[PDB]
RNA sequence: UCAAACUCCGUGAUAGCUGGUUCUCCCCGAAAUGCAUUUAGGUGCAGCGUCGCAUGUUUCUUGCCGGAGGUAGAGCUACUGGAUGGCCGAUGGGCCCCACAGGGUUACUGACGUCAGCCAAACUCCGAAUGCCGGUAAGUCCAAGAGUGCGGCAGUGAGACGGCGGGGGAUAAGCUCCGUGCGUCGAGAGGGAAACAGCCCAGAUCGCCGGCUAAGGCCCCUAAGCGUGUGCUAAGUGGAAAAGGAU
RNA sequence: UUGUGCGCCGAUAAUGUAGCGGGGCUCAAGCACACCGCCGAAGCCGCGGCAGCCAACGUGUUGGCUGGGUAGGGGAGCGUCC
RNA sequence: AGUUUAACUGGGGCGGUUGCCUCCUAAAAUGUAACGGAGGCGCCCAAAGGUUCCCUCAACCUGGACGGCAAUCAGGUGUUGAGUGUAAGUGCACAAGGGAGCUUGACUGCGAGACGGACAUGUCGAGCAGGGACGAAAGUCGGGACUAGUGAUCCGGCACCUCUGAGUGGAAGGGGUGUCGCUCAACGGAUAAAAGGUACCCCGGGGAUAACAGGCUGAUCUUCCCCAAGAGUCCAUAUCGACGGGAUGGUUUGGCACCUCGAUGUCGGCUCGUCGCAUCCUGGGGCUGGAGCAGGUCCCAAGGGUUGGGCUGUUCGCCCAUUAAAGC
RNA sequence: GUUACGGCGGUCCAUAGCGGCAGGGAAACGCCCGGUCCCAUCCCGAACCCGGAAGCUAAGCCUGCCAGCGCCGAUGAUACUACCCAUCCGGGUGGAAAAGUAGGACACCGCCGAACAC
């Protein structure tokens, strides 16, 4: 729950530009 | 209940939700209306409960038009079943319904009454709406 | 008359098409410059590749 | 497939002085077996088989 | 507790093989298809199966004939 | 030590199985896909690699001309099916005049047609882009160290995630299965992301107590701006979040 | 009453703040739009040494391109014993 | 006594299936998977093949003896909505649909160039020759409107040959051409010949692969909310709030199979804790269909405390006797 | 050459069709008379075939008219989309529909033959 989220809600960072992997 | 009598194809894909409406954008046969904003799945159930909602509302006489019928199944399976094996059976449908569609029509005098009916209409469903008037 | 050409970014993430026609402009390396015509030909491999290139003009 | 007594039955097309055995899968529920039929053999040249199994 | 569908059939290679524009030598296949989808014109032949071929070399020309999309062949120019 | 002892011999039994296999540099450099398979963790051939010879730009890229497609989308009194609301009422029918025939009446069920608005992967009168097949004109050209043919030597044939399009699933999964001259990891370091194989930048010949830049960032920790200008924010929002509610 | 840009409530789990990386920040060190500079990588350039492919020339000189690399293919070598 | 007893599989088992044809998925060339969705085949055919010629249906409107929704007839509209041997698609009215006359090309000897292509298989093929059919001739005919309708190799069998004939002459036998013999259907077919158990079990391996546990999601479960039909004597909101809808938490039965099978010891009980509050009591409080005593619901609140006993291995539960209370 | 003629053909085959109105018959296209002869009906000289020209342009056919039933059909915008930018949203360069609209259109072209004429 919370740990999932919060790795698909650090993806929207800059230096990212919306994309990581594994979400 | 909406159902139809008989679909040629009894297992169908999902539909799509992607794009903006083509027809019913413009109210047609009453003269206070709902429009959708977003992309749903409206089944029956909830037509149900919302045109109830009208009737027991204005609760006479002024009429109301469904401009949607849930013509496209989804498939549920039995439960606790482990992924393959099949794809399950229909057991409810949907209508798609695309931002910019009309769903439901009214024709009471009063727009007090009608207003206040569409809203609480709108608050049986899934989907951001709003209100329309037949005029530009 | 002529086009001149700056090459900015990298090759890489980059497709067949962008890559071989880079290629054929002559650029290999960054901050490499060509004196290209300003034919079809040209402005049709800067339309590809625009977001590698800045494009100056000499006339 | 196999060699059952099926409708598509017989076989054999033998000729007269025509050694050139030419076949063909029939049935057998219909009468004849004593008219018609022609083909070409070996050295010889458009004459008339029987259908003899 | 059975899906009883699944099976399926290898395809047949089926469509255009020389379109426009194309020199084919003679007997070559234009098209391989079921039905007269595109018919013959001139200089062109027909199969068992519905295929085309050529009876004459030269070059394409996939042109209507009242209504239906032909295929054609024309002189190449001799060298 | 016994679901058939122990010892020598056959015997160095055999294992599609596990492990292990030793000095250096130079050049090029993958794959995790297809058909078959007593087969799915193995193998054979094709695929992609290199070495040698041959053929010389035939490969690739961009522009222009020629060609078929039935995808997105849209449309339907342009077919097959579903279906909303009206007009008519045949046809049906309660009922009445009562022969039941026949004369009809009434919300009645409503064909067929008709006015209007709609939907569809297995519906299409229609029909994009891209991609594709060939031709042509140049470009790259002291090279891509390209392509094709042949012969030697192989490895791989358990792929992962991300973007786009889609099936199964609950339109859930860091799920599973396909596509893709799309990518990266695999086999790829360095910088940024607080730490973080696949994300963004960029593809490491070795050295220098030299310079300019990308992504990102400039209050201190942390090198660089408590930078300039005009407005908003009062919530520590910034520095998670819905239906809905609210001067 | 419409559409907007930031905002409020809804909001809610178990070793310890703990959903800015921390201190701290609205006397913005926060959001937006424009502007100026700068820092920053093994990238590019600059000075040097080596190497492979090709080419030009002369009795091995120079120049352009190139040089991450596992499975693996090929090439050239050190060392030990007799 | 020697040996066989399949594979796929969202672990294995049970079930189902394995080859071929058609359609969608399939992403406007081809091709493309899944235990994804719909069907079908393991045939028939003196004609339902070849050729020459001729004609157009289905449906509706009307008339009309039995006759009606329809039977055969006549007259109009009718571009094609019928039918095409058999599933579907692509096509067919220019007919490949319907009908009539001759009839055997449902032939022999070949085959340029091409498709598709791992390979073996597979598909069309103009044109040449003999000898024919039909037609006045041109010209068409090497099966069926097309795609499915079947099975490699080996080993044997039948007819024919001017091939060989183990010293000679014959012959057997072996060859060749044309052909036959297989639900080898697990359908690229391990043998011509083969079903099961192991909780007596053993070995080699695997986290490629399952059970306990962790993890991700959250159908399901719990907690909570939105709107308000009504109930509540009237009174939507003291109290319960349907028909539908939106989120939480991650404890429940489950989904995926990501680390661990060269060892992560699994239900309950005891002892020992410590933590959260979505609070059982105590403490403060707002509303009442709260007279008062008792309460009902809601907000804040975690400091402390939160019993002993019977049955069950049991967790859960029920009961007895108490308790300020007998928490999750 | 030419007229309200006939015939064979073509158009990437309705811009050409259907329906209504008027109008024409010199030679030709036709309809019509009748089955003696070839020849023919799954029965019928209806059709096909044969022999002729009493009769009529009524119909077929050709000519003009009617944009009404049908068709054709743009520009511009939109949907969608390739590529790129962009922390979700959305956006930029290029390509570009369907429908709708303005409109078009009662076809065009070629060859031979006739009749007509210098």
């Amino acid at each position: 729950a919370k740990r999932g989220r919060k790795k698909r809600d650090r993806k929207h960072s800059k230096a990212n530009h919306g994309k990581r992997p594994n979400a | 209940m909406l159902i139809p009598r008989k679909v040629k194809h009894r297992k169908q894909h999902h539909p799509e939700q992607r794009g903006i409406a083509s027809g019913g954008t413009s109210v047609s046969f009453g003269d206070y209306g709902i429009q959708a904003l977003e992309h749903a799945y409206i089944t029956n159930r909830q037509i149900e409960s919302a045109r109830i909602a009208i009737n027991r509302h204005i609760k006479r006489g002024g009429k109301v038009w469904i401009n949607i019928f849930p013509d496209r199944p989804l498939t549920k399976k039995p439960a606790e079943t482990r992924m393959g094996s099949g794809k399950g059976s229909p057991e409810w449908w949907v209508a798609n319904v695309k931002p910019g569609r009309v769903l439901f029509e009214l024709s009471y005098p009063d727009e007090k009454t009608a207003r206040d009916a569409l809203t609480r209409a709108i608050h049986k469903l899934p989907i951001k709406a709003r209100i329309v008037t037949r005029e530009e | 008359a002529e086009l001149k050409i700056t090459q900015v970014r990298s090759t890489i993430g980059a497709r067949w098409k962008q890559r071989e026609s880079l290629r054929t402009l002559g650029l290999k390396k960054i901050r490499q410059s060509v004196v290209r015509e300003d034919n079809a030909q040209t402005r049709g491999l800067i339309n590809t590749v625009h977001h590698l290139v800045e494009v100056e003009e000499v006339g | 497939a196999r060699n059952e007594i099926r409708p598509i039955v017989k076989l054999r097309s033998t000729a007269g002085t025509g050694y050139t055995y030419v076949t063909r899968k029939n049935r057998r529920n219909d009468p004849d077996r004593i008219v018609l039929r022609k083909y070409d053999p070996v050295l010889r040249r458009h004459v008339e088989f029987r259908e003899e199994r | 507790s059975s899906s009883r569908n699944g099976r399926d059939s290898a395809a047949q290679r089926l469509g255009v093989k020389r379109f426009g524009g194309q020199v084919v030598k003679a007997g070559e296949i234009l098209v391989r298809q079921r039905g007269t989808h595109f018919h013959p014109g001139v200089n062109v032949g027909r199969g068992g199966d519905d295929t085309l071929f050529a009876l004459a070399p030269g070059a394409v020309e996939f042109g209507a004939k009242r209504g239906r999309k032909t295929v054609n062949i024309v002189p190449v120019a001799r060298p």
